[PDB]
């Protein structure tokens, strides 16, 4: 309301965001935003994140190839001139590079045959699934970012002067700004945390065996001498949880010193 | 050097140290920059050839421009001797020939020879020859010592216009041409070569306007 | 919280060191640094900031960008080397990475008007010249020659140079461990971000926080003093500040006002 | 053993290092580094706590400091005694190490004004009244080293830091083998990579065990035991009566 | 150590990790790591002993100050007269704090003395007159401690308490780079990881002198002389015709 | 030990003795010889 209308107007002129996204960022009220979207004439499932679908369309006479992760509907999409496989595995290498990916899921489309896909998948490690995706839910939210895709460029294409450009304005305003229906957040934010949230039991286990590797010299109340190499399980600020023998013993900070014996 | 004496003969003065000793760390400190053709003009006032010979060789290291310097020094006191005519006739006590190019330099030339020159009359310029040939060697020293063009000087979109009209006139008096050459292009670089909104302002400024307004009205 | 207060104002008196120092030094509020930074009278966001280079390999150019706070690396080969790949570059990790502010250094090709568009309408702010971080100056040189070591090293396995590049790129990012922490790349921008969403929560938690007039009572002293600006309310306890003294009192020696 | 017993004499000419020292650095059995030895006419808690002491040597004051934890030492002389270089020095030694805690004795010099402003502008804590038989083990190795080394001692300034350079470096310690200096840069690191290791977690991993009480947060489950910690008590406990939610 | 020497070997002509990240991600010891990257075609630092020296003027005094060329450590110190005794004094000190093997300076009067050149020579010290890119880093920190004294000054009586305030903020805390540490973790990690690998190289040079000789289950005569990699468990890891094998200890012989 | 290394090499380069006759006759530790010998390309 501080002069958040004009900003407001000028972003959904040159974005056309969901009134949610205009709500919580320029703090307004809900209908001025409601209002802004209707002045606009061009406007009216939890699983494993390694879980990702590819797929190919024809739109206005040229190809695009569209990335969808499943578990966030984080949407990356490119238009590819010709269509050969050796632009299909730059894609690939592409989203590897910049996602860690683990399984993707295509039809039975000659590029996604080719031989420099199954080099790509063998050499990233990545699972490879032909045929019909076996959870409808995935297909229904293909079909729904398909149709929302198709919908932005529509809208935006006047704006570009390339196609290529329109589809990377897409898929920005989807990506950033645009809100899903589901706690009504970014497709960025949803996919991010996700990712976030995901890497948890590799570090665990890491950080498990890294501090069990540890040695810990100790003495006790009455003893002047130090003790053997225990293994040590937790450290805080003025106790320590050490194993020595199948034994578990809280010793203070003060007569605790923790080395790791490089020879 | 030769200094003239109150009412009397003029008589050969020492060298202070203190002119050695400057001469030597200005020329070591910071560069062969064209701030040191005045400098250099400023500790050799009234100097015999022996001085100013013996100036050169104080300075240490950058022996490529003393070869530069000596190279120069003997083609242009050839062309001295193949243009003045060679004196010929018995020469009256008291009076010298015309120094030959290896005297101007003051390689071979000793102090009482310079001292009977500058007391002849009609005194013979001889050290301000040898002065200006120096000057000159020092200029093509510079201009060789310059890493950088006038033409390719840029000023970026966000840079003040006060360090880009600084650099534009360090490369204006680092490249040696005629005057009317450079206030051409310091007349038409200067707009030229700016950014586009400061370009438009010195366009609707017109043409002949002075350095004080322009640098007045791209303030900001 | 727990006495933080007063120890970040002597770390700032004696110190004068950065806002998120503090912030993340005693856990606070940016918010309470930023005022206690303001409050020092000699005194006056590091994700989002990318750094872009340009290289020469094999006749043809590349332009690689880099993070600064967590370092991941993007890089593509160009063609030709125009301003047009460069904005669609540009525009495309807008696209794919929140981007606040583009640095870069002095360029013929950043300095096109096509770039300017493109930056402008994503309203990214740009600039090039000195990195706005003071140190770190290293880290981005000492990236692209690691890339340039390992794509020589990995070009003899792999058929075109754009392939190989990528693959290089790809192994920089994630399967290479660095030192302190050993972890992916990718781990470290995706806990940045999530940093960043959590105080961005925290950011819209103090926006609740409005003008709120408080007055508050010391030492059940029987005057009232006040007005003073509200900052926080919790476990029990208000923290405010007024005069450049920020405080925390019990609720019960203390009165919120609409 | 590849020409190591000339570089060996040629360094014991130099340092006069201990048997397990040149034994260990250049690959030597420690018979022939014993034999090296006696051939020489001249030879035969917390990372934060440190303490600083002042010891007089030929009409010198001299100021010395050791990590109780990792037996590094310094040491620097003070011309004329006052408070003022005391609170000089441990500015020095605070900016070239981390120290927390410092002992020392009720001395004017260690209570003086401007070493109590230094301490305390460096947020360091303060005990007075002392671990001293360490201290005083070092400070007879050290004078032992001194004395080896006065014959070539042009200044007392230069054999004391040659002393403090061929005790930090130039002599293998107790446990392992390792110098001071190998030893605190241990300790320091593996502090460092536990306290890296311990923000990680409590980040990610946040579960609660309830035994016998109250809602206690997990902090390390096998082996058939649980120990958890709860109102700033550790409690370890057998796997039964114990529950993980 | 599971069947994971082959799998290391695969992920290694994949991906060409580093030797310590393969030893981590399948529980290696380091000689089969070791042995990996030298048995790569593709594949083939002494960092901490690496130092650079430089003056400056202050108030019409000279400030020396030591720089490592890595992780941007420093340590400086005012000087009342420029002789070769007060450096001479400064690098004992840096020799007795820190182990350095070579340092790198300009051409300087005091750096030409014969008093810094007996002292160097004293500790085996290569003295370099004379750095690809490190300029630009070691005179970003000199600004950084121009400016940083230049604020401090206001409450600092001496010049030598406000260049040691200085050093000690900049060391400790002031957070740089990746990571959001300070120099001395830095500087930390670098010299432990260092001597990690400095000792185990030294073990594996102690370690591999031994020759083996194994019985398989298919020939009860001995094989060899294969290279000696690992002990334990009740069996030895070796290496024959570049392949990695593992014996039990029962059915192979040491000498 | 006591130089014993050198003349031995140097007689060894010459006899190529066995290293037992090397630890009696110059009183060095049976290691030394032995290595010695090993260091001996005739000898084995
Ligand atoms: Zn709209
Ligand atoms: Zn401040
Ligand atoms: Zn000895
Ligand atoms: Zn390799
Ligand atoms: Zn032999």
């Amino acid at each position: 309301f501080l002069d958040g209308i004009d900003k407001a107007q000028e972003e959904h002129e040159k974005y056309h965001s969901n009134w949610r996204a205009m709500a919580s960022d320029f703090n307004l009220p809900p209908v001025v935003a409601k209002e802004i979207v209707a002045s606009c004439d061009k406007c009216q499932v939890d699983c494993s994140p390694g879980i990702w679908q590819l797929n190919c369309t024809h739109l206005e006479g040229k190809v695009i190839l569209v990335a969808v992760h499943v578990a966030s509907g984080y949407i990356e999409a490119e238009v590819i001139p010709a269509e050969t496989g050796q632009e299909t595995a730059y894609f690939l290498l592409k989203l590897a590079g910049r996602w860690p990916v683990k399984t993707v899921h295509t039809n039975n489309g000659s590029n996604f045959t080719s031989t420099t896909v199954k080099a790509a998948c063998w050499w990233a490690g990545i699972k490879q699934e032909f045929g019909i995706p076996y959870n409808p839910q995935s297909q229904g939210v293909i079909e729904s970012m398909n149709k929302e895709l198709k919908k932005i460029i529509g809208q935006v294409r006047d704006q570009a002067e390339h196609l290529k450009t329109a589809v990377q304005m897409a898929v920005f305003i989807h990506n950033f700004k645009r809100k899903g229906g589901i706690g009504g957040y970014s497709a960025g934010e949803r996919i991010v945390d996700i990712i976030a949230t995901d890497i948890q039991t590799k570090e665990l286990q890491k950080q498990i065996t890294k501090i069990q590797n540890f040695r810990v010299y100790y003495r006790d109340s009455r003893d002047p001498v130090w003790k053997g190499p225990a293994k040590l399980l937790w450290k805080g600020e003025g106790a320590v949880v050490i194993q020595d023998n199948s034994d578990i013993k809280v010793v203070p900070r003060r007569k605790a010193k923790i080395i790791r014996d490089y020879g | 050097p030769i200094v003239q004496n109150l009412q009397g003969q003029m008589v050969h003065q020492a060298i202070s140290p203190r002119t050695l000793n400057a001469w030597v760390k200005v020329v070591e400190e910071k560069a062969f920059s064209p701030e040191v053709i005045p400098m250099f003009s400023a500790l050799s006032e009234g100097a015999t050839p022996q001085d100013l010979n013996t100036m050169l060789n104080t300075v240490g290291g950058h022996q490529a421009a003393m070869q530069m310097l000596k190279e120069t020094i003997n083609e242009e006191a050839a062309e001295w001797d193949r243009l003045h005519p060679v004196h010929a006739g018995p020469i009256a006590p008291g009076q010298m020939r015309e120094p030959r190019g290896s005297d101007i330099a003051g390689t071979t030339s000793t102090l009482q020879e310079q001292i009977g020159w500058m007391t002849h009359n009609p005194p013979i310029p001889v050290g301000e020859i040898y002065k200006r040939w120096i000057i000159l060697g020092l200029n093509k020293i510079v201009r060789m010592y310059s890493p950088t063009s006038i033409l390719d000087i840029r000023q970026g979109p966000k840079e003040p216009f006060r360090d880009y009209v600084d650099r534009f006139y360090k490369t204006l008096r680092a490249e040696q041409a005629s005057q009317e050459v450079k206030n051409w292009m310091t007349e038409t670089l200067l707009v030229q070569n700016a950014n586009p909104d400061c370009k438009t302002i010195l366009k609707a400024l017109g043409p002949g306007a002075t350095l004080e307004e322009m640098m007045t009205a791209c303030q900001g």
